[PDB]
């Protein structure tokens, strides 16, 4: 990898109806 | 007509515009599409032929360029899993090969160790 490389994006938090 | 999100999904976008999946029943989220653990492969084993398996992406950013994401491991990585993969088995039948190599030489040293202790036992026995 890279120096730059892009990190892991965890998916957005868990939100309610 | 396609193939409905099982019972307490939910699917939404990211402020990016990218779609995720979200697990009323157990309160989590997702970047896999939970409809995907039924079609797609479950590791690279079971892959043919240029397929990724399940919570494997192909990604993209202007500052690295083409990449993939597991979000299996939660990591991401520029070199083709595919490839590593396949490098990957062909590393450990070369380990495998090498360290039966070293097995044999070592035991063909137990064996000469063997003899040679015989040769001194007989020297012993013969000295009556």
């Amino acid at each position: 990898r890279p120096k730059n490389m892009t990190p892991y994006r965890s998916p957005p938090p868990y939100v309610p109806p | 007509f396609e193939l409905p999100l099982p019972e307490g999904w939910e699917e939404a976008r990211d402020f990016d515009g990218k779609v995720y999946y979200i697990d009323h029943r157990n309160r989590t989220t997702s970047w896999i599409d939970p409809r995907d653990r039924y079609t797609k492969p479950l590791t690279f084993a079971d892959c043919i032929s240029d397929e990724l398996p399940l919570g494997w992406e192909e990604a993209y950013d202007p500052q690295v360029g083409d990449y993939f994401i597991d979000h299996n491991t939660k990591t991401t990585q520029i070199e083709d899993p595919r490839v590593q993969w396949r490098r990957e088995q062909e590393h450990m039948l070369k380990d495998y090969l090498v360290v039966a190599q070293e097995a044999l030489s070592a035991q063909k040293e137990i064996y000469q160790v063997k003899q040679q202790r015989l040769e001194l036992a007989q020297q012993e026995y013969q000295q009556l």
